[PDB]
């Protein structure tokens, strides 16, 4: 856990992650598009 | 003549490739990843398994005889290859 | 790797190659295939 | 490392002081 290191009050917005796609990931294959 | 290749999913700006090319000093490889090292029949391997670009080679002075490949080299590109083209 | 400020995004995570070099794990936990009091 | 500060890192300057990268570390600011 990282909270003193990324918490922010406001609400940080550096980390994003992908909510929707097509089909799932092959292992280790990255998606950037 | 042959140079190098080009592999990919669509060969576009919105979708990551790869791109490998032998140049007369070295041969340089992009993709988020650089990569840079060193009739004849030049015959390759090119596997994509698991996030990893394995490439395997062998020269000699379609013939037929039996000669066995040795390898060259494993990539972490981490991209989904359907697609490619020779450069010249 | 351990002690960089930021990292980076999860879609767009960070890939390192460790290469030619000791690696003291006594420095840094779920192991597969290995055991971490072993990785030494 | 000029590019991992703050002066945010990524303007949300020139990347090519305080401790943390931006402000969400307001926790070490």
């Amino acid at each position: 856990n990282s909270n003193k290191l990324d918490s922010k009050v406001s609400g940080n917005y550096n980390y994003l992650y992908r909510l929707f796609r097509k089909s799932n990931l092959k292992p280790f294959e990255r998606d950037i598009s | 003549i042959i140079r190098g290749w080009i592999f990919g999913t669509t060969l576009d700006s919105k979708t990551q490739s790869l791109l490998i090319v032998n140049n007369a000093t070295n041969v340089v490889i992009k993709v988020t990843f650089e990569y840079v090292s060193q009739k004849n029949l030049r015959e390759f391997v090119f596997k994509n398994i698991d996030g990893y670009f394995k490439i395997y080679s062998k020269h000699t002075p379609l013939p037929q005889g039996f000669s066995a490949l040795e390898p060259l080299v494993d990539l972490p590109i981490g991209i989904n290859i359907t697609r490619f083209q020779t450069l010249l | 790797v351990f002690n960089a400020t930021r990292f980076a995004s999860v879609y767009a995570w960070n890939r390192k190659r460790i290469s030619n070099c000791v690696a003291d794990y006594s420095v840094l936990f779920k192991c597969y295939g290995v055991s971490p009091t072993k990785l030494n | 490392t000029f590019d991992d500060y703050a002066m945010s890192w990524n303007s949300g300057r020139d990347n090519a002081k305080d401790k943390t990268y931006d402000s969400p570390g307001y926790f070490l600011n």
